[PDB]
């Protein structure tokens, strides 16, 4: 067993998928989303 | 005594040439070798 106080990346789970149920691969990217920012701060305005 | 040899011989064939000329007929289109299709498969994958 070894440790790592690391939270800025993964760099610890690597490998090739071998089946749509494979559970030990690397990491693939995700949908490129956007800002969608709406805070909750006592009379914020529209920005529609 | 000279003529009538064992090799075949010819006829008389008089000589006037009677206005000979040549026409040459060309069509238009040509060839090529690779198929060069219209529609083609193209692919893409989902796992990085």
């Amino acid at each position: 067993i070894t440790n790592a106080r690391t939270n800025n990346d993964e760099t610890h789970a690597t490998g090739p998928i071998e089946d749509l149920n494979s559970t030990s691969h690397g990491r693939e990217p995700e949908i490129e989303s956007f800002a969608d920012r709406a805070e909750l701060a006592m009379m914020i305005q529209g920005m529609t | 005594v000279g003529a009538l040899t064992v090799q075949p011989m010819r006829s008389i064939r008089s000589t006037f040439a009677n206005l000979a000329n040549v026409l040459i007929f060309h069509d238009v289109f040509t060839t090529e070798d690779k198929p060069s299709a219209f529609i083609e498969y193209h692919s893409d994958e989902m796992i990085v």
